[PDB]
């Protein structure tokens, strides 16, 4: 995961680099709070 | 006027004020089309297999044979022409102008700043010669052809630093208001072996694509510094770049509507092949300003500054021998700075006198 | 007055309809501008009233006859953007990543 | 200084594929104290290990399935398809939601409760069975309310997404729901949802 | 797909006979048309070992 894009509970999207694959700006799943997500941690994400 | 006070008390806003929303109607309008477009591959046409089948290579991807759209200029589908491809049916959608190097783009989009021919100072004969040799082919080629001469390819502008070659070329571009390629030679030499000549090729290909363009290659002594066989790798790569420039300049592919300006401080080290005509037909000695040229420089650069009472160019000219252009402008600059030492809102003769004194001292 | 009041009623009804038309447009624009945009470096902007060419992070160059759903003036050739993952138009602009060594110094 | 070095090139192959997104039929709840979530008709509690309460308190909240109706009785459950029916269940309240979160078709049966007695029969995990219960289904205010007595009040409300299906007359459908197979820890459960309509 | 099977289960709940034809629109180049129609197999039918569909002719 990369820059938080300054969410403040209204822009929770982050751009994430999936390895040698592309990078996408995405949002969170309901099961994770933003406090658990921060720049530079490995995150498991869905595929579509 | 019973219910016709101004207009029913409602239509004044019901007609236009709320009708501002219709402008947003226009806004979302673009959006609808902005959502029915699907985007397109970009590739380069490799070959014309037949009147319909085009061998086209997508960038960083596979290559295909693809047909073109029903209405298109197949004559302009030359090999190497960057094109777009429908992502689904994979057909030639529309041609694109040749991809430009980011370096060439950056060198191509610096604003000349509309500097006027008034703002040069004492270059009348040389500025007239340069105006001739560059601009006249861009005005009346019929004049030259009835005379019978081929319009000049370009010219060299040699002189000591600070003599205004960069500003002179910038002014030429501003008067022309054409595509300007302000290029400094020292910025194109690279450790990557084949990249400098590639950059020169990209520069000249951009120039050919965007006629009328002006190629201003500053500090050309950093490229065309004579060819010799000592054999060190660096100067050898420099010779390779120089000969790439020579080909791009007076090579097999004849040049049309592209004129070049090359400024240097050491004209004597230029390569004889580059020095030869056909490439640099004119050598213009933009030399140190003379006394008349000096006073012209002061009077022209004296414009923006506000003068209180009396300011004489002649004394500054006598006290500033050996000055060349920018340094004279320096005299003005710190003068305004001098104006803040004693907190004025203007300038005085003593201000300018001590300013030119400090400039001369710094020049020592 | 009478014909002018009729014009007033006509214009207010067309506004009343166009409000919900705008609401529907916004609904469908959110329907298509969902969220999982794909990052891409805008290679440059060309003229046709402007078109773009970008380089997505799936190492693919991509020509756009219309530059998505953002403005079209700043759009630096290198401006990282979030472009839709299927129809490939610039749905949003996002702040630049870094310039390598400029990150090296804090 | 006179470096002038060449350059090699090492490509990195890159590719992936989104699979057939998998529907997870999961229910969530926080009825008394635990955010229990169960996947499922075999039942398996995902999180919220061995329940502080009995399973039965939540067994009644379990689309894609509907009771069997005769030809005389209009099958609002059936003709509400393909969209299905959304219900509000009052025990503690239960609602079924259909969401698109992530790459999983979420058929939530989100559970919620309150007013848990400190010695109520629902938390000591005692359980005999659920005797067959008859739900009287009738329309109150355009909503199909089913009144059922719990034997071991229920005020079910069923609304079809297709808000055009005619409402069946007040009938009495007999539900027989019992926990067929399970474990003592109640983590590997098999449920029974047999129910037939009766006029 | 899994979601396709899911929606088809939803449709079959409406009526046991219900088909889920799908069409490949870019593989349908002039000439051949790439299109098929599938219903389902009940899980209990398959796990019990019985074949999904009885056969009485060569048509199928
Ligand atoms: N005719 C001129 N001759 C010399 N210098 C000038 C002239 N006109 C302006 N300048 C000064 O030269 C500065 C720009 O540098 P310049 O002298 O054009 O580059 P170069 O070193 O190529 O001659 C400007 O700030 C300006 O004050
Ligand atoms: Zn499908």
């Amino acid at each position: 995961c990369t820059k938080i894009i300054n969410a403040d509970s209204e822009d929770p999207k982050y751009i994430i680099n999936v390895k040698q694959f592309a990078k996408f700006v995405v949002d969170l799943s309901d099961q994770v709070a933003p406090t658990d997500i921060e720049e530079g941690m490995r995150v498991g994400v869905d595929r579509n | 006027l019973l219910e016709h006070k101004e207009i029913d008390g409602r239509l004044k806003e019901l007609r236009e004020q709320l009708k501002e929303l219709t402008k947003q109607y226009e806004k979302s309008e673009n959006d609808l089309k902005a959502l029915q477009s699907v985007g397109q591959i970009v590739g380069e046409v490799l070959k014309q297999l037949t009147e319909e089948k085009f061998i086209v290579k997508a960038t960083n991807g596979p290559r295909y044979v693809v047909g073109c759209r029903r209405q298109l200029d197949k004559s302009k589908l030359k090999p190497g022409t960057r094109v777009a491809l429908d992502m689904t049916t994979l057909t030639i959608m529309r041609y694109l102008p040749r991809e430009v190097d980011p370096l060439v783009y950056n060198m191509s989009h610096e604003d000349p700043g509309n500097v006027s021919y008034s703002e040069i100072g004492g270059l009348s004969e040389q500025i007239r010669e340069l105006r001739e040799v560059i601009e006249l082919p861009l005005t009346n080629p019929e004049l030259f052809q009835r005379v019978g001469i081929i319009p000049p390819k370009g010219c060299l502008l040699y002189g000591p630093p600070g003599t205004g070659k960069t500003l002179l070329a910038r002014a030429v571009a501003s008067q022309l208001d054409c595509n300007f390629l302000k290029v400094v030679s020292s910025s194109i030499v690279d450790k990557y072996i084949g990249e400098s000549a590639r950059l020169i090729r990209e520069m000249f290909n951009y120039a050919r694509d965007h006629q009328p363009c002006i190629i201003f290659m500053d500090e050309i002594d950093a490229i065309g510094g004579r060819r010799f066989s000592e054999g060190t790798s660096a100067d050898r790569e420099i010779q390779r770049t120089l000969m790439e420039l020579l080909n791009q300049m007076d090579g097999f592919d004849t040049l049309h509507r592209v004129k070049m300006i090359m400024a240097t401080n050491r004209p004597d080290t230029l390569d004889p092949a580059l020095l030869r005509p056909g490439r640099l037909d004119r050598k213009i000695h933009i030399d140190l300003p003379n006394e008349q040229a000096r006073l012209d420089i002061l009077k022209i650069h004296a414009g923006p500054i506000t003068k209180h009472g009396e300011i004489d160019y002649e004394a500054i000219v006598k006290l500033s021998d050996g000055f060349n252009g920018a340094d004279l402008r320096n005299v003005c600059t710190e003068a305004g700075m001098f104006a803040i030492r004693a907190d004025h809102d203007f300038v005085v003769q003593e201000d300018f006198m001590k300013a030119v004194r400090k400039v001369a001292d710094s020049k020592k | 007055i009478k014909i002018m009041k009729s014009e007033v009623l006509r214009v207010t009804h067309e506004l009343q309809a166009m409000k919900d038309k705008i609401k529907e447009n916004s609904e469908k624009i959110k329907v298509n501008k969902t969220l999982p945009y794909l990052v891409s470096n805008v290679i440059e902007l060309l003229d046709v009233g402007k078109c773009a060419v970008i380089k997505t992070s799936t190492r693919q160059t991509y020509f756009l006859p219309v530059i998505g759903l953002v403005d079209a003036e700043k759009l630096k050739p290198g401006d990282l953007v979030g472009v839709n993952k299927d129809s490939y138009l610039i749905l949003e602009t996002l702040p630049t990543e870094y310039d390598s060594r400029v990150k090296a110094m804090e | 200084g006179n470096l002038l070095f060449l350059a090699c090139y090492c490509i990195g192959g890159m590719s992936a594929i989104k699979p057939d997104m998998k529907i997870k039929l999961r229910m969530e709840g926080n009825v008394n104290g635990h955010h229990f979530v169960i996947d499922g008709m075999d039942l398996e509690v995902k999180e919220g290990g061995p329940l502080p309460f009995a399973f039965d308190i939540l067994t009644t909240a379990f689309n894609r399935v509907f009771a069997k109706y005769p030809d005389n009785i209009q099958d609002y459950f059936k003709q509400s398809f393909p969209k299905g029916y959304s219900w509000e269940r009052s025990l503690c309240n239960a609602r079924n939601d259909i969401t698109m979160e992530g790459d999983t078709f979420y058929n939530k049966v989100r559970f919620y409760g309150t007013n848990f007695p400190a010695n109520g029969p629902v938390m000591q995990k005692k359980t005999l069975k659920w005797e067959p219960s008859t739900e009287k289904m009738y329309v109150r205010d355009g909503v199909l309310t089913g009144d059922i007595e719990m034997a071991l009040d229920f005020r079910t409300t069923y609304k079809a997404k297709e808000k055009g299906v005619k409402l069946p007359g007040a009938h009495f459908v007999d539900h027989c729901i019992e926990i067929l197979s399970h474990d003592k820890d109640y983590n590997k459960v098999k449920l029974y949802e047999h129910a037939v309509a009766h006029s | 797909s899994g979601v396709d099977i899911n929606t088809q289960q939803s449709f079959e709940a409406l009526s046991e006979r219900a088909v889920a034809v799908v069409v490949d629109p870019i593989q349908s180049v002039k000439g051949k048309v790439v299109i098929d129609a599938f219903r389902l197999i009940n899980a209990n039918m398959m796990v019990l070992g019985h074949e999904p569909r009885q056969t009485t002719s060569n048509l199928g």
